[PDB]
């Protein structure tokens, strides 16, 4: 430890002497201020560097916290079924080449008509409808026509109903008791693969529709499932015509447009007494399922027709073009697709990033600048020696004594140095320049 | 009274409202000239006749509104015509505000589409502001026939004409103040020179006596800096005028003196709540030509402000009408996202909130005009050259350092800008590059402001101030709404930032007008030694990357003969010495007895804070970890499926059955009786000997009982 | 929820490390004065030193620099020779 103390002493003394020599090589006049030019190109570097150091963490964060983008979902599928039983009617239809008649992007004219219908959906008084139009148009106009896709599932079943006769009998006898089962309405939006995230983004939502405990309705459903023609499966408020497809969540319902549909169309829906989760789906459409045997019971096929709630002829809805192959309306599901994803969301932003920024600023400042940059009031006694030539001579003499294989004088000279650094009066008397 | 009637007029949207504005502008236009009896030409009787005409017009419009209430509630069916004539009468219904306000009436269920065509908002057929204006004006009519108003005329008549003498006496008083400040400045210069000469003489005599040990005359700066020796220290260190109404009198006097800055402040507020191109000219022309006018703004400035304000009020009022399409519901709701939209770009909209700010702008303007008339101050190289010459050569001037004030204002705007950073960007609530570059620009603005203050560059400060006003305005009003997609009306935090920066512009313009104080300034914070100064300086030093900023800016921007690092060394020395002296003074202000220990109470409430704080600091990482390392929960699995098959071949037998409503016969939750029976069977599954079965029952029941029947 | 962010002992390690650094950086520094600081932080009367420094400031702001370097040298020597600091700090008389 004494050897490191001596080495630090030699380092300090050599630094002081070298500073003295450098100042002597480039002397400065007495009474004449530093020229404005030197002040200029010594001041812009330090100030600009320190400011850019202050704002460089924020700069790199901004250049690193950029907004992402996803292409439009590639494949979308639909699945109607009774709870815990095969897809009673399942769809899947895709193709994002803008030429597809099933998955087509929204036309500007159709979007304009929909926006006009939404805007003209308010009343004279009842400023609640005013604020609902506020929110609905604000929600719609936030998505361009690149972010809205017209999804049109076919009505005719994709596959013949693959239900075993025994399991169909199980369905029949389950729907013939007090036991309550739910209709299943599953629609899955699947995004194309993105290499940056490297995850097949699939968005699915399930809408369980309870079946009324009325024996008459249950009897009709039972007869229709058995295969008797003329009885249609009625599914009330099941599929929503408008869907928001977010980056990573469920299919979020356009709740503002939903409220507009519920309590702005002239056939106002009697939503007075409804359970809270149920009234959010009160603006959903109602499919009608008709089994089509044709030939023998092996070829069960289901066709779905959707009826809009309230008024079907309202301008807010988007018209469904009939099938070019059979002559039935398509099942339309308007999609409101989001494109932005968080690259790092400030690493689960909890204030820590700001906290760590302030902490690193504190530590870097109080460790580097206050130390190496403003000398302590105790350091001036040793860092402002006029002539350190005598101290350097003493230390070099100690080095020469050590390297001359002599140690009788080394300890005495080191003691001399310690006392010189220990009694400031002697340091004053042992540092005066020349004479 | 005029404020009330103008507010009533601007609030309404009808030709009756236009009558309010024209009548109140004719009234307030003449000011107090019509409150006299000069020339005996039926002057005061004409004033009473005009006021009674205003009374009659307000009662005319109140009668018209009451009669149009029924015309709009039951006689509106004549308004359901075809186009053309029906279109014209639909427009006149809009512009007479023919609607229904008595909400208890039944809606016209066969006429909604017509109301969709011409949409008149309900809160315009009412009166409100109308009746309060009627209140104020009928009260004023009562005042006009009172004994007090006679003495009011006496104060007006033959005394407002004394404004010529008032101007002369004010000029003499301010010239005497100029002489007083000039003599104070030469006395201060004499004191500074005397102190400098005393210091020089002390140094010369000290070196004269110490020449015995003076063995090295410095030749460079370093030798002079390092020539410290003992010979330089070998000398002994040597209801009436009472306080009840003082606040009222001070406030009244300050308001009367600073009507002008109050008017510019109200111009700024009117601008910032009415962001639009029809409104920018007021603060621009003020801050550019009347605010920075080294003497008082000329009569032309005030009259052009009056005229432009009255016509912008007129155009805004006609913009509140309904025949134009942007004021309709359909257009406003089709065009509310974009802030660059034409109605918002110009600065006109529905403005459901009653815009009372331009009324008080007009009235502060006319109030300052009235004070100028009362005082009598109302009355080569071109006008621009003369303006510049009088600006840079102040014939009348004061001296006062307002740099601390502007530093406070712009630090506050910086703080509110970085704290309210959310609204300067914009789901998608993520930090933008515009935010950080805006902070860069603001920091550079602070740096250049301090640079101009230190160099005392009047022309540099003037040009920077002009460009800063120009920037602030154009950016805040065109780029920020465009970048953030947020209207300037809904940009409340940016509105506050604009107001704060405009106050900074006000104080900077005052400083430019009165010139930079060449008197010695100092650190602006160590002038007095006290606990408040202690705390302020300690937190200033403790804040990192602020002390050396200030020191480097000073060293680079002032004139000094010592280098960079030595300058920071001196600044640190001054900081330490000032801290020590302030500590000494604080201890002197609150001395402690000698020999008597500190009272137990002081220890108590000085010891609990530190100990409790340090312990909670020790255990707060663990506290937040425990509150953050909580246990999660999942609901029961919804769907379960089974698949039997031969390897690499279709499901030979596949199941799927679910439904978690507790009523399902397939996916049912465990019954308590079945769970109890299973647990009993597991427990009674051991043998008498073979303790291996004992330990197996141990583990099996331990495993089972860890899961409840949920 | 976070399983101590893939618990490997680092959370305890970082807790102890931050305790070490915060202590030895803040409390030991701003809270217990070093035996070298007492020579400068316990001056009975710093009025003379403040007068010297304010005189230097006045000289600088008076557009004079002949005396600024000499007075700064005086301050450096005052901070450099503790005996002079003792003789130049005594209260009043």
């Amino acid at each position: 430890f004494d050897f490191f103390n001596m080495e630090n002493f030699y380092a300090h003394i050599f630094n002081i002497k070298c500073a003295r020599q450098f100042e002597a090589a480039y002397p400065a006049p007495r009474g004449i201020p530093k020229g404005k030019l030197v002040k200029y190109m010594m001041g812009f570097p330090i100030i600009i560097g320190v400011v850019i150091f202050i704002f460089s963490p924020l700069l790199l964060w901004s250049l690193l916290n950029q907004i992402g983008t996803i292409s439009m979902p590639e494949k979308v599928t639909l699945r109607i079924s009774i709870e815990g039983y095969p897809p009673l009617y399942e769809m899947e239809a895709q193709g994002s080449n803008h030429d597809n008649a099933e998955l087509g992007m929204i036309k500007p004219d159709q979007l304009a008509s929909l926006n006009q219908a939404l805007t003209d959906s308010y009343t004279t008084r009842d400023t609640n409808s005013i604020l609902r139009s506020r929110m609905s148009v604000s929600y719609l106009k936030g998505y361009t026509y690149e972010d809205i896709l017209i999804v049109r599932f076919r009505p005719e079943s994709e596959i013949y109903w693959p239900i075993s006769q025994d399991s169909r009998n199980a369905m029949i006898d389950k729907l013939s008791r007090n036991t309550s089962v739910n209709f299943e309405v599953s629609l899955e939006f699947t995004r194309p693969y993105d290499p940056n995230e490297n995850a097949a983004l699939k968005h699915s939502k399930s809408w369980l529709v309870p079946i009324s405990l009325d024996m008459t309705i249950r009897a009709k459903i039972q007869s229709a499932l058995r295969g008797d023609p003329g009885h249609p499966i009625l599914i009330p408020q099941s599929i929503p015509a408008f869907i928001q497809v977010p980056n990573q969540g469920e299919l979020t319902l356009p709740t503002s447009i939903g409220n507009t549909i519920i309590n702005d169309g002239n056939p106002r829906i009697n939503t007075t007494g409804m359970e809270k989760s149920d009234e959010a789906r009160a603006w959903f459409d109602s499919l009608t399922l008709n089994l089509e045997q044709g030939k023998s019971q092996n070829e069960k096929m289901w066709i779905a027709t959707s009826e809009h709630p309230g008024d079907q002829n309202a301008k807010l809805w988007i018209k469904t073009a009939n099938t070019t192959y059979s002559g039935r309306p398509y099942l339309q599901v308007v999609g409101f697709i989001d494109r932005a994803f968080p690259s790092f969301l400030a690493k689960v932003f909890k204030g820590g990033v700001i906290a760590v920024y302030l902490s690193v600023i504190l530590v870097v400042g109080r460790g580097l600048v206050r130390g190496i940059f403003t000398t302590s009031p105790s350091t001036v006694m040793f860092t402002e020696l006029p002539n350190a030539d005598h101290l350097l001579k003493i230390c070099l003499d100690i080095y020469l004594v050590r390297e001359a294989k002599d140690f009788m004088l080394e300890q005495d000279l080191f003691a001399k140095l310690i006392f010189l650094f220990r009694s400031p009066a002697t340091l004053i008397e042992w540092t005066r320049m020349s004479k | 009274t005029l404020m009330s009637t103008l507010a009533a007029g601007i609030a309404g949207t009808s030709l009756f409202a236009l009558g309010y504005i024209i009548f109140t502008l004719t009234m307030l236009w003449s000011g107090n000239n019509l409150y006299v009896m000069n020339s005996t030409l039926r002057s005061f009787e004409h004033t009473l006749k005009r006021w009674n005409a205003l009374l009659g017009y307000t009662l005319f419009t109140i009668t018209m509104k009451v009669c149009l209430q029924i015309f709009g509630c039951v006689f509106l069916s004549w308004f359901d015509q075809s186009g053309g004539w029906g279109k014209t009468l639909c427009i006149v219904r809009q512009l007479f505000s023919i609607t229904c306000v008595n909400n208890e009436c039944h809606v016209l269920k066969e006429l909604e589409d017509f109301s969709k065509a011409c949409a008149v908002e309900t809160k315009e057929g009412n009166i409100g502001f109308d009746v309060i204006a009627l209140s104020f004006l009928v009260f004023q009519i009562r005042i006009f026939h009172s004994w007090y108003f006679q003495h009011c005329m006496v104060e007006y008549r033959s005394e407002v004409i004394l404004a010529n003498r008032g101007a002369v006496l004010k000029n003499q008083l301010i010239e005497k103040e100029m002489k007083e400040q000039n003599e104070q400045q030469k006395a201060k210069f004499n004191d500074i020179r005397r102190r400098t000469e005393a210091i020089r003489e002390r140094y010369q005599k000290q070196i004269e006596r110490g020449a015995a040990e003076r063995d090295f005359e410095p030749v460079t700066y370093g030798h002079a800096k390092r020539a410290g020796d003992y010979y330089m220290f070998k000398y002994d260190p040597e209801q009436q005028k009472s306080s009840a109404t003082r606040l009222l009198n001070a406030v009244v006097n300050c308001i009367g003196a600073h009507t002008d800055i109050l008017c510019y402040f109200f111009a700024i507020m009117t601008q910032v709540m009415t962001g639009g191109l029809i409104t920018l000219p007021l603060p621009l022309m003020s801050l550019f030509w009347g605010n920075l006018s080294n003497p008082r703004p000329s009569k032309f400035f005030w009259v052009t402000m009056i005229t432009y304000t009255e016509c912008v009020i007129v155009i805004k009022f006609v913009c509140q009408f309904a025949f134009m399409p942007y004021n309709s519901i359909t257009w406003r709701t089709e065009h509310q996202m974009d802030p660059m939209s034409l109605d918002k770009l110009f600065g006109v909209s529905q403005r459901d909130s009653f815009a009372l700010w331009d009324i008080v702008l007009l009235f502060s303007l006319f109030f300052h005009r009235y004070m100028l008339r009362k005082l009598g101050l109302w009355k080569q190289s071109g006008p621009i050259g003369r303006f510049i010459h009088q600006l840079f050569h102040p014939k009348f001037r004061y001296i006062r350092d307002l740099y601390p004030i502007m530093f406070g204002i712009d630090v506050i705007c910086f703080l509110i800008m970085t704290f309210g950073y959310s609204a300067f960007g914009e789901k998608a609530s993520r930090i933008p590059v515009t935010l950080v570059v805006m902070l860069v620009g603001m920091t550079l603005a602070i740096i250049i402001d301090r640079a101009l203050y230190l160099r005392k560059s009047v022309v540099g400060k003037l040009i920077y101030q002009v460009l800063m006003i120009a920037f602030l305005h154009i950016w805040v009003f065109l780029v920020l709404p465009n970048m953030t997609r947020r209207s300037a009306i809904s940009n409340h935090v940016a509105q506050a930032l604009y107001v704060i920066k405009s106050c900074y512009f006000l104080v900077s313009a005052w400083q430019i007008r009165n010139g930079y104080p060449e008197l010695c300034i100092g650190n602006l914070l160590t002038h007095s030694y006290g606990m408040t100064n202690m705390i302020a300086f300690k937190v200033f030093m403790n804040i990192p990357f602020l002390f050396e900023l200030r020191t480097a800016i000073d060293w680079t921007w002032t004139d000094t003969s010592m280098p960079l690092f030595d300058f920071f060394n001196m600044e640190n020395f001054y900081a330490h010495i000032f801290n020590i002296k302030c500590a000494r003074q604080f201890e002197a202000a609150y001395p402690a007895p000698r020999g008597i220990p500190k009272g137990k109470l002081v220890k108590y409430m000085m010891g609990f804070p530190i100990i409790i704080g340090v312990v909670i600091f020790i255990f707060s990482p663990l506290l937040l970890w425990s509150l953050l390392n909580q246990i999660g929960t999942i609901s029961m699995p919804e769907k379960v499926t089974l698949r039997i098959s031969i390897e690499g071949y279709p499901p030979l037998y596949e199941m799927e059955a679910q439904g978690s409503n507790h009523d399902n016969a397939e996916l049912g939750m465990i019954k308590p009786d079945q769970l109890a029976s299973l647990n009993q069977a597991l427990t009674d599954s051991y043998t008498t000997r073979d303790t291996n079965s004992i330990l197996r029952s141990r583990m099996s029941v331990s495993y089972l009982k860890g899961y409840t029947y949920e």
